[PDB]
């Protein structure tokens, strides 16, 4: 049986070892798509979401030099429209598209069974050299990333209602 | 097994760290579809043209031959602001020197070390190991000169000044 | 006359039973018949609702209603998959 959902059956594709496993797949989506593809997709969504929630808070905390003079009022999604008129978004888009090109090659290598989901070998600082502490940081990455997806959706949608932006909406 | 430049991707099987410049950097699998001797001689030729072109563009603004219609500093505009016939003569020169240099060969026919066309009249490569070091120098400065010349010529399309002129007066106070 | 190539992963799909093997569902080979039957009914109602909301089509329509209207033909293929899985014991 399933851990998270006691009435429902254990998901077939999911395994205990797969980091951030709670036996949570009520609709059986893991049966439809390749499990490694879903794992890479979740890990990528986690990392983008983490950056976006941190960015939302940071935009309320401060503003880089000169940004106050391109955009005055807009805080969360309004800034994107002003910046697409400029080269700021196009530039992020071009460089991220370039990084994702090698992400596509990484995905192809993963889907043949060689590489591991989310593993780009990017560990410059010595944070994973134990393989027990490494397992804790992997699970912490997934849990913080899932929290960050829910948060980023939460913050952007709150801006859609109010226009306040995250932390200022907290204040008022 | 794993590429030096890209840790997560597997090493391109073809490279084997033999040619100079092999940091395992072939992610898009271009060596599987074409012969690497042709690719290396192409890389060297592109880098040599780009090195000459970067140096030329830089000096055009700083020093120009003192004749009428040779005084436009901006490289891009100097193409149009020049006798078409004279540049056309240079284009025809590029043809003969090439046919004679490569002994009159095609893609299969060219392969002889790749890029070793023999035009080294002075004896710089005395030590063969110094030759190998100079080859590493040639390929790395050629790669830098490809990106650098592309970057300045697109600056010149943007700024309209030339390399050193665009660098010295870059508009910090607007987009 | 010469070997005819087919892509890797081509398998035998000829069936003479009551229902085809679940392999005919592709990526949906592991989905249960209850899940196809409920998804089929859901897709039929949502697709019909979204279709109904835009039958007088105008120059500016709601885009989501347009995309949701594509669920009506998709529901036909879903209930066919439900019949295939129920008769395969899934
Ligand atoms: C999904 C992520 C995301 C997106 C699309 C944006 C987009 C934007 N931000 Mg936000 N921001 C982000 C993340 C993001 N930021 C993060 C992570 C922070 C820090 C916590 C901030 C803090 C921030 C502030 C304070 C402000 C902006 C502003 C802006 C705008 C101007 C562009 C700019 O200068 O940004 C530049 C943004 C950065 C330099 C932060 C990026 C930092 C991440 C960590 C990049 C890391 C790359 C990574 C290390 C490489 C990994 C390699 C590996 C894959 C191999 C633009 C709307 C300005 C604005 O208009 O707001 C009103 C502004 O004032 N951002
Ligand atoms: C995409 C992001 C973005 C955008 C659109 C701008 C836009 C601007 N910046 Mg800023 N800037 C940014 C990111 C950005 N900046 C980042 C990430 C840095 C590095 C910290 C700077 C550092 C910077 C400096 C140091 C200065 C500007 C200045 C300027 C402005 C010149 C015209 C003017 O206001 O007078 C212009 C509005 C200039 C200005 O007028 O600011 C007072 C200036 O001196 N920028
Ligand atoms: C490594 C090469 C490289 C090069 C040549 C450029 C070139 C450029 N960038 Mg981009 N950029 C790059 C990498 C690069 N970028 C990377 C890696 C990032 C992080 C993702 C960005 C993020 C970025 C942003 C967010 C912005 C630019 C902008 C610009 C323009 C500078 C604005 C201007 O008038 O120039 C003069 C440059 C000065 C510094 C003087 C002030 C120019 C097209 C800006 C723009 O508005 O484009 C027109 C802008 O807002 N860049
Ligand atoms: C809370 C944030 C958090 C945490 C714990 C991690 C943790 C991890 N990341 Mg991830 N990552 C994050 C945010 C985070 N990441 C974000 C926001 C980005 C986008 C810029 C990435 C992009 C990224 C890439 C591209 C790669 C990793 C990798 C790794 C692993 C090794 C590096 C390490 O120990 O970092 C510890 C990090 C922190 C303590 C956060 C500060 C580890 C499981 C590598 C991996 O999976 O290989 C094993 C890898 O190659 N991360
Ligand atoms: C990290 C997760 C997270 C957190 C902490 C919040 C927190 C909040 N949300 Mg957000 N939200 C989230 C995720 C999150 N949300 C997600 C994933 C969505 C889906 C898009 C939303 C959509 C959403 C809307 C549409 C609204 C909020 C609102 C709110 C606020 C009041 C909700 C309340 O107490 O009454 C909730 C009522 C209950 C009965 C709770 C039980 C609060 C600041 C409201 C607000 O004031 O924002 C402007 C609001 O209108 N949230
Ligand atoms: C891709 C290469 C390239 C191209 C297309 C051009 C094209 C042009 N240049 Mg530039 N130039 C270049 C390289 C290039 N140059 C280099 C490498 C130099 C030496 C630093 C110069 C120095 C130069 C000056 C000083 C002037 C031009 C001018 C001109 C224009 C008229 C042609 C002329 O009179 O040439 C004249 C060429 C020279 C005086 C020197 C060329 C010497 C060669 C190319 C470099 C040494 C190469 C080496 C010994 C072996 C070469 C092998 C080769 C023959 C296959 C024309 C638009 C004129 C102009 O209108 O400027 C606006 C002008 O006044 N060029
Ligand atoms: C065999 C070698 C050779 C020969 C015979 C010529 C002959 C000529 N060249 Mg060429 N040239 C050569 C090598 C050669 N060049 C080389 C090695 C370069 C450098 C790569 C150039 C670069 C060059 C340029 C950039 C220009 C010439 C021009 C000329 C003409 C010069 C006389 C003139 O102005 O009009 C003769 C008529 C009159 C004086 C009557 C008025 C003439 C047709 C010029 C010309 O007129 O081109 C059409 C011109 O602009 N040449
Ligand atoms: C940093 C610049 C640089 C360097 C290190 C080299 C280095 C080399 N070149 Mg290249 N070359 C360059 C720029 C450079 N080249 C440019 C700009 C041109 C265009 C005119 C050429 C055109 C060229 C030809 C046409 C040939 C070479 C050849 C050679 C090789 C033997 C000679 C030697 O030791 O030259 C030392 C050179 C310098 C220190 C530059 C001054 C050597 C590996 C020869 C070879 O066999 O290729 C492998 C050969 O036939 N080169
Ligand atoms: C070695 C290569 C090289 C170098 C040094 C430069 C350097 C420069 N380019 Mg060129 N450029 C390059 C490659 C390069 N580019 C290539 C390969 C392209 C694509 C064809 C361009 C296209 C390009 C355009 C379209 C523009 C520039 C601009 C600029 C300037 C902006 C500074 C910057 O990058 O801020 C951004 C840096 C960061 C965010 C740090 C990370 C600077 C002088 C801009 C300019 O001249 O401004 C007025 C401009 O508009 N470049
Ligand atoms: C559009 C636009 C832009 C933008 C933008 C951006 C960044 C848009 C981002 C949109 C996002 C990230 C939306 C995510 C919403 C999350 C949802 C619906 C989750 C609900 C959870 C549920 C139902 C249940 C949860 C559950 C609960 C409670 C119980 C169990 C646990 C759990 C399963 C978690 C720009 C920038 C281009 C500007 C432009 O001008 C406008």
């Amino acid at each position: 049986m399933s851990e998270s959902v006691p009435f429902l059956k254990k998901p077939e594709a999911l395994d205990s070892s797969m980091a951030g496993y709670a036996g949570f797949d009520p609709l059986g989506l893991s049966s439809i798509a390749d499990i490694k593809f879903l794992q890479e997709s979740e890990i990528k969504h986690c990392r983008i979401a983490m950056l976006a929630a941190a960015g939302s808070i940071a935009q309320d905390i401060f503003t880089f030099p000169g940004v106050s003079k391109v955009v005055g009022t807009a805080k969360m999604t309004g800034v994107h429209d002003v910046l697409v008129k400029q080269g700021a978004m196009g530039q992020i888009l071009l460089w991220t598209s370039f990084l994702e090109v090698f992400g596509t090659i990484a995905l192809l290598e993963t889907l043949d069974g060689k590489r591991a989901p989310g593993d780009f070998k990017f560990d410059p600082l010595g944070f994973s050299k134990n393989a027990e502490t490494a397992k804790r940081y992997q699970l912490s990455e997934i849990k913080n990333g899932r929290l960050a997806m829910l948060a980023t959706g939460g913050m952007v949608h709150g801006y859609f209602i109010t226009g306040k932006g995250p932390l200022e909406l907290l204040t008022n | 097994d794993m590429s030096a430049s890209v840790p997560f991707l597997p090493r391109p099987a073809a490279l084997d760290g033999s040619m100079v410049g092999d940091v395992g950097f072939d992610p898009l699998g271009f060596t599987t579809k074409y012969d690497i001797k042709w690719l290396r001689e192409s890389e060297l030729k592109h880098g040599r043209v780009c090195m000459l072109a970067s140096l030329g563009c830089i000096v055009q603004e700083i020093v120009h031959l003192p004749f009428e219609a040779t005084s436009n500093p901006v490289a891009s505009e100097a193409f149009f602001q020049v006798p078409a016939g004279g540049l056309w003569q240079i284009f025809a020169g590029i043809g003969i020197v090439e046919h004679f240099s490569n002994n009159f060969k095609m893609s299969g026919s060219t392969m002889r070390a790749p890029g070793n066309l023999g035009f080294d009249p002075l004896n710089f490569g005395k030590n063969p190991s110094a030759r190998a070091r100079y080859e590493l120098a040639e390929i790395k400065n050629g790669r830098l000169a490809m990106l650098g010349f592309g970057g300045m010529i697109h600056g010149c399309f943007i700024t309209g000044k030339g390399p050193i002129g665009a660098l010295t007066s870059m508009d910090w106070h607007q987009s | 006359f010469s070997p005819v190539p087919s892509p890797e992963g081509t398998k035998e799909t000829y069936w003479e039973t009551k229902a085809p093997s679940s392999d005919v569902l592709g990526i949906g080979a592991g989905v249960s018949s209850g899940n196809f039957a409920a998804a089929s009914v859901f897709a039929a109602l949502v697709g019909g609702y979204c279709t109904g909301q835009v039958i007088p089509l105008t120059v500016e329509p709601n885009p989501l209603f347009l995309a949701g209207s594509f669920l009506l033909p998709y529901s036909w293929a879903l209930h066919v998959a439900a019949w295939i899985q129920k008769n395969n014991g899934k």
